[PDB]
C-alpha cells in the first residue's frame, strides 16, 4: 500500500491542524509532528525537506475514533491549534499524542487515564510532549484533578461506560466554559448490548441534553468501527466560542 | 399494449446494405445518416446567414478601440496574395531589444 | 442513517417508540380507547409512548373544553421529550425529531402530517380507525 | 414596553390535575412543594427545574 | 497565421533527454484517457 | 534451509517472552532466562540429531 | 575560482540556458561579506580575479 | 540596556500560521506534473481501485509540500521501497511501475477510434473514387 | 416469450436479485467490511475529500 | 496484579461454558500471540486469561492492549480448565473470543461482558 519510501505531497486539511497527505495511490491523514525524528507507537511519518526539523505523522484511523471521525466528515472538532483539550479516556496516550500536536505548544491537553500500565505509557508520551500533562485518576471522580484542570475549550470522551453521560456531565459542569465544545465516543455494545445502535445513540443524545449539552452533529463512522457514534455538541450555548 | 405482442413482432429488422459491386463509392447513406448530414449543412446554413445578415446591417462608420490596437482585414488589394477576410491574430512572438539579445544569446 | 436497508428501517424493536399527535390524541379519547392497551394491541408488542412538549402546548393552547385530554395525556407513566426550538409548531417539531433520528412510529391522523412523513422513508405511521389503531407501513405487523 | 418579557419558565412536567395548594420554605431558598387535585404533591428546587 | 521562417527561441531551445520525454510521453497518454473516460460518463449520466 | 526459520520463529518466540518477563517484573531475576537458555541448547542438540 | 564550489547549479543553468551562479566559496570569504547584492557580485568577481594573481 | 532603535519600517500570507507555517507552493513543472498526476490518479490505477471524485477548476493548491514517507516499525521487509525503486518524483515512480504497455495499449484504442473517420478516411474513398 | 433460467428457477433469481441489491446499498451508505486488514495500514485506499461534511445536522 | 479476577460462584464456569460454546462455533481464538493479533486487529469480543499461569507478565501483557483498545478482559484462574473448556488437549492461558454478525452466542457474549464491566 502506502509504503516506505513514495512520495506524497501534503495540503492543509479544513479543520485548522490536521494535514492530509496525497500521493500516488493512497490518500491519509497526518498531523505536525511535534517532536521530530521520534515515533511515538510505531507509526508512520512523513519527512518534508524544507529549502529536518519539520514532519509528520500518519493517524491511523482504525486505531483513533477521532481520526475516524475526521474522515467521515465531522462539519468541526472546535480544536484549534491553541485550544485546551480536556481528554476522558486517556489509554496510553496515541490518540493523545495526535491531540497534542493538533493543539501545539502554545496550548494543553489534558490527559485523564485510570489504568496504572497505561499510565506509565502516558507518562513516558508525557515526558516526550511538553503540552500534555497526565492525570491517572478515576474520571468518574473530578475532586480529584480540579486542582490540576483549569479551564477547557474541548472536551474529548473515549470511555466506554454505562455512566458515560453522568460522567461527560460532571466533568463539563466543573471544567467546561461557557459555550464549550464536546466531541463524545459512543459505541453502542456497550452502552446498551441489548438495545439497536440508532435507538441507543438517541437516548444518549437526550440524556447529554438533559445534562445541559446541545447536540450539534451526529454521525456514524461505518467504514471504520462497527456500531459506533461520534456526537459533537455545545456545552450551554448554540455557537462554539462566543 | 407492450404484453400484446409476441417476441417474433419484436423482432428487429436488418438493414440492407451496398451492393458489392458498387462497394468503392463509399457507405450507404440510410435514414440516421442523412440526419446527421442534415442538421450539420443546415446549422452551417444558419451560421452563414446570421453572417449575411451582420455584414448588410454593418454601419460604415463605427469605432472601437480594437480598430486602434488591432490590423484591419483590409482588401485584397492592400494585403496582397495571402489575403483572407480574417484578422491576423498576434501569435504572441514580439521584437526584442538588443539588450536582452544579448543576455539570451551569452546563454546561448 | 445507520440500520437502514433500503426503506426498511431495521432500527425499530419492541419496545417501540410511538410519537403522539395533538390531532390523535384527541381523537382516541373521544374514540374512548385506552391509549397505551390499545397501542399494544395494535403492535403486539411492549410500548413506551412519547408526546413532546409541542403537543402539550397545542392541547393546552386549546380551551378548557379539552380538560379531560390535557389530563389523559399528562397520565404520569409516559416519557415527555423536552424540545429546544422556538415555535412551538407541532408538525414540523415531529418531523425535524423524525427526520433527525429516525426510529419513532408517528402516531397521527391529519392528512397534512400523514403525506408530510409518507414523503421521507422508513416511518410507520400510527392512526385512529373507530374500532382500533391501524398501523400503516411496520413491516413486522 | 418593547422588553416586558415576564414570563420565565414552568416547573417541570407539572401534575396531572390541577394545582391547588402550594407553599415555600421560609428558611430556604430554592425549596417549594405543590400539592395537585388528585392527591400528589411534589417537591420542587428551583435551581433544576427539569 | 501560422508562422513559417524559424524564430530565434525555437532555434536556441535546448533538446531534451530520455528521461523528460518518457515523463512526456506518459502524460500524454494519461490525459487522453482521463479525457476518453470523463466522456463516457458524463454521457451516460446525460442519459440517465 | 529450513532449520534456519524454524530456529529463528522459536528463538523469536521465547525472546518475546523474555522480553514480557523483564519488563512486567518490577526487579526481576536471571534464573528464568537461564532455563530459556537451556531450553534452547537443548533444541540445538536436538536439531544436531538430524 | 570565482565558482569554485558551485558546480551543481552552474552546470545545471549552463545546460538548462538558466543564469549562472555568481560566487562560490568566495561567499563565505570575509570581505564580500560587506556588501550586499549587485556590490556583492561585483565584489565577487574583483576578489575572484585577485586571488587568481 | 537601552539602545538606539534601528527603523526598519521600510497581499497574500506566506505562511499559514494556523497551521504551523506551511509554505506557499512554488511552482516548479514537475510540482505541475506531480499534481496532474494527483488529480489523474483514477486512470493511474487502471480499473482496479476508483477514488473520490475530487475535481476543482485550479489542481493546484495554495499551499503544499513535497514529503516522503520515513518508515513503519511493524512492517520492514515488504513495507518498504528498495533502492533501485525510490524515485525523486511521483510520475517517476509511476512510470517505473508496471502497467505501462497497459496505458500503451488503451491509448492506441482510443487513437484507432478517434482517427476512425476524420480524414484519412475519406482521403482513401477519395482516392479509390479517382482511381 | 422468452425467459431466463434466472426466471426459471425461484430460489436462484432471489439470490441474484439479494446480492445486486447488496451491491447497491455499498454503493450509497457504506458497509464496515471487516476492519484494518492484517497486513496493516495501507491509507484510506479511496480518496480524501476536504469539502465534504457527511455528519447528520441535528 | 490481576484485579479483575472472575470470582468463585458460577461466573467462572459461565465463561468456560461460553469458551467451550465459541471453540465450537469456531469464533474463538486460543493462544497468548493469537489473542494478542486478535486484539490489535480488533476482531475481539472478549478475552480471558489464566491467572495460574506460571510468571503472571504474560497475561499481563495482554492486558495492556486490552486497555488500550477498550476490550473486556477476564482471569480465571485454571489453565488447565481453560485448555480443556477449549478442547485443546495442551494447557492455553489465553481466550478471544472474537464477534460475528449473527448468532446466539452474540447474545451470551452480550449478557457475559455486561456480567464482567459490572466486576471491572
Ligand atoms: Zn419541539
Amino acid at each position: 500500500g502506502a509504503k516506505a519510501g513514495k512520495k506524497v505531497i501534503v495540503e492543509p486539511h479544513r479543520h485548522k491542524g490536521v494535514f492530509v497527505a496525497r500521493g500516488g495511490k493512497e490518500d491519509l491523514l497526518c498531523t505536525a509532528n511535534l517532536v521530530p525524528g521520534e515515533s511515538v507507537y510505531g507509526e508512520k511519518r512523513i519527512s518534508v525537506e524544507t529549502p529536518t526539523k519539520t514532519e509528520y505523522r500518519i493517524w491511523n484511523p482504525f486505531r483513533s475514533k477521532l481520526a475516524a471521525g475526521i474522515l467521515g466528515g465531522l462539519e468541526t472538532i472546535y480544536m484549534k491549534p491553541g485550544s485546551k483539550v480536556l481528554y476522558l479516556g486517556a489509554a496510553s496516550g496515541t490518540s493523545v499524542s495526535h491531540v497534542a500536536d493538533i493543539v501545539g505548544p502554545t496550548g494543553a491537553v489534558y490527559a485523564v487515564e485510570f489504568s496504572h500500565r497505561s499510565g506509565r505509557d502516558l507518562i513516558n508520551m508525557a515526558t516526550r510532549r511538553t503540552n500534555v500533562i497526565p492525570i491517572v485518576e478515576d474520571a468518574r471522580k473530578p475532586m480529584a484533578y480540579r486542582m490540576l484542570v483549569p479551564m477547557v475549550d474541548v472536551i474529548f470522551a473515549d470511555v466506554a461506560q454505562p455512566d458515560q453521560a453522568r460522567i461527560v456531565g460532571i466533568n463539563a459542569r466543573l471544567f467546561l466554559k461557557q459555550g464549550g465544545g464536546l466531541l463524545i465516543s459512543i459505541k453502542a455494545s456497550c452502552i446498551d448490548s441489548t438495545a439497536p445502535p440508532e435507538q441507543v445513540f438517541a437516548s444518549e443524545v437526550q440524556k447529554l441534553r438533559e445534562d445541559k449539552f446541545f447536540p450539534k452533529e451526529q454521525l456514524t463512522l461505518e467504514p471504520y468501527e462497527r456500531d459506533h457514534a461520534m456526537v459533537s455538541c455545545v456545552y450551554l450555548q448554540k455557537e462554539f466560542e462566543g | 399494449m407492450s404484453s400484446l405482442r409476441h417476441a417474433i413482432q419484436r423482432r428487429a429488422h436488418k438493414e440492407r446494405a451496398q451492393p458489392l459491386e458498387r462497394q468503392r463509392l463509399g457507405i450507404l447513406e440510410k435514414k440516421k445518416d442523412y440526419r446527421l448530414r442534415a442538421r450539420d449543412y443546415k446549422k452551417k446554413q444558419a451560421v452563414l446567414k446570421s453572417l449575411r445578415q451582420k455584414a448588410a446591417e454593418r454601419n460604415e462608420d463605427e469605432f472601437y478601440f480594437g480598430m486602434m490596437s488591432r490590423k484591419g482585414p483590409g482588401s485584397a488589394l492592400t494585403r496582397g496574395k495571402g489575403f483572407t477576410g480574417t484578422v491576423d491574430g498576434d501569435r504572441g512572438n514580439k521584437a526584442l531589444s538588443v539588450e536582452t539579445v544579448r543576455l539570451l544569446k551569452t546563454q546561448d | 442513517p445507520s440500520s437502514m436497508f433500503f426503506e426498511h428501517n431495521e432500527a425499530l424493536v419492541p419496545p417501540y417508540n410511538v410519537l403522539v399527535d395533538t390531532n390523535f390524541l384527541s381523537r382516541t379519547v373521544g374514540a374512548k380507547l385506552p391509549l397505551l392497551e390499545s397501542a399494544m394491541d395494535c403492535l403486539y408488542a411492549s410500548v413506551n409512548i412519547i408526546i413532546t412538549s409541542c403537543v402539550m402546548a397545542e392541547l393546552e393552547k386549546l380551551g378548557p373544553r379539552y380538560r379531560v385530554a390535557l389530563m389523559i395525556a399528562r397520565d404520569e407513566r409516559w416519557q415527555r421529550l423536552t424540545c429546544d426550538h422556538k415555535g412551538t409548531y407541532a408538525d414540523d417539531c415531529i418531523v425535524d425529531r423524525v427526520q433527525k433520528h429516525r426510529i419513532y412510529i408517528v402516531a397521527t391522523n391529519d392528512r397534512d402530517l400523514k403525506r408530510r412523513i409518507r414523503k421521507i422513508p422508513g416511518v410507520p405511521i400510527m392512526s385512529v380507525q373507530k374500532g382500533k389503531y391501524a398501523i400503516e407501513r411496520l413491516p413486522g405487523a | 414596553r418593547m422588553f416586558a418579557k415576564p414570563f420565565l419558565g414552568q416547573l417541570g412536567n407539572g401534575h396531572v390535575q390541577g394545582v391547588y395548594s402550594m407553599c415555600k420554605d421560609k428558611n430556604s431558598l430554592n425549596c417549594i412543594a405543590s400539592g395537585s387535585g388528585d392527591g400528589v404533591v411534589k417537591v420542587w428546587d428551583l435551581t433544576t427545574r427539569d | 497565421k501560422p508562422q513559417k521562417k524559424e524564430t530565434y527561441m525555437q532555434k536556441r531551445a535546448v533538446v531534451v533527454g530520455r528521461e523528460e520525454r518518457k515523463l512526456r510521453d506518459l502524460m500524454q497518454k494519461l490525459t487522453t484517457i482521463r479525457k476518453e473516460k470523463i466522456a463516457k460518463r458524463k454521457a451516460k449520466k446525460e442519459a440517465q | 534451509p529450513k532449520v534456519k526459520g524454524r530456529i529463528s520463529r522459536y528463538l523469536a518466540n521465547k525472546c518475546s517472552i523474555a522480553s514480557r518477563i523483564d519488563n512486567f517484573s518490577e526487579k526481576p531475576t536471571r534464573h528464568f532466562g537461564e532455563v530459556l537458555r537451556q531450553q534452547l541448547e537443548q533444541r540445538l542438540e536436538w536439531y544436531a540429531k538430524g | 575560482i570565482q565558482i569554485l564550489g558551485a558546480e551543481k547549479a552552474l552546470f545545471r543553468a549552463l545546460k538548462t540556458k538558466h543564469a549562472t551562479p555568481k560566487y562560490g566559496i568566495i561567499y563565505h570569504a570575509s570581505l564580500v561579506g560587506q556588501a550586499s547584492g549587485p556590490n556583492k557580485g561585483k565584489i565577487a568577481r574583483q576578489l575572484a580575479a585577485k586571488i587568481a594573481l | 540596556e537601552l539602545s538606539v532603535r534601528v527603523p526598519q519600517l521600510p497581499g497574500p500570507p506566506d505562511t499559514l500560521s494556523d497551521w504551523y507555517n506551511i509554505p506557499r507552493t512554488n511552482l516548479t513543472p514537475e510540482l505541475k506534473r506531480d499534481l496532474q498526476l494527483l488529480r489523474m490518479r483514477d486512470v493511474v490505477a487502471m480499473g482496479k481501485q476508483f477514488f473520490k471524485k475530487d475535481n476543482r477548476k485550479d489542481f493546484v493548491p495554495e499551499y503544499c509540500q513535497v514529503g516522503t514517507i520515513i518508515a513503519g516499525a511493524t512492517d520492514g521487509v515488504s513495507g518498504r521501497l528498495t533502492r533501485k525503486e525510490r524515485k525523486r518524483t511521483i510520475v517517476e515512480e509511476v512510470l517505473s511501475s508496471d502497467s505501462v504497455s497497459k496505458y500503451k495499449r488503451k491509448y492506441h484504442e482510443i487513437q484507432e477510434h478517434k482517427k476512425s473517420g476524420r480524414k484519412g478516411y475519406y482521403k482513401k474513398l477519395m482516392a479509390a473514387r479517382k482511381r | 416469450p422468452n425467459r431466463k433460467k434466472e426466471q426459471r428457477n425461484p430460489r436462484v433469481k432471489k439470490r441474484k436479485k439479494y446480492e445486486e441489491k447488496q451491491k447497491k446499498l455499498r454503493s450509497v451508505k457504506a458497509v464496515y467490511k471487516g476492519g484494518e486488514g492484517p497486513g496493516g495500514y495501507q491509507g484510506e485506499l479511496s480518496g480524501i475529500k476536504t469539502n465534504l461534511v457527511k455528519s447528520v445536522k441535528l | 496484579a490481576a484485579w479483575p479476577k472472575a470470582e468463585d460462584p458460577a461466573l467462572v464456569q459461565e465463561l468456560l461454558d461460553c469458551v467451550q460454546q465459541a471453540s465450537h462455533y469456531r469464533q474463538l481464538k486460543k493462544g497468548a500471540n493469537e489473542t494478542t493479533k486478535s486484539v490489535n486487529r480488533g476482531t475481539s469480543e472478549l478475552v480471558i486469561l489464566a491467572a495460574d499461569t506460571q510468571p503472571l507478565s504474560i497475561v499481563l501483557h495482554i492486558p495492556l492492549i486490552c486497555e488500550e483498545k477498550n476490550v473486556p478482559y477476564v482471569y480465571v484462574p485454571s489453565k488447565v480448565a481453560l485448555g480443556r473448556a477449549c478442547g485443546v488437549s495442551r494447557a492455553v492461558i489465553a481466550v478471544s473470543l472474537t464477534s460475528n454478525e449473527a448468532s446466539d452466542l452474540n447474545s451470551k457474549i452480550r449478557a457475559l461482558r455486561d456480567k464482567v464491566e459490572r466486576l471491572a
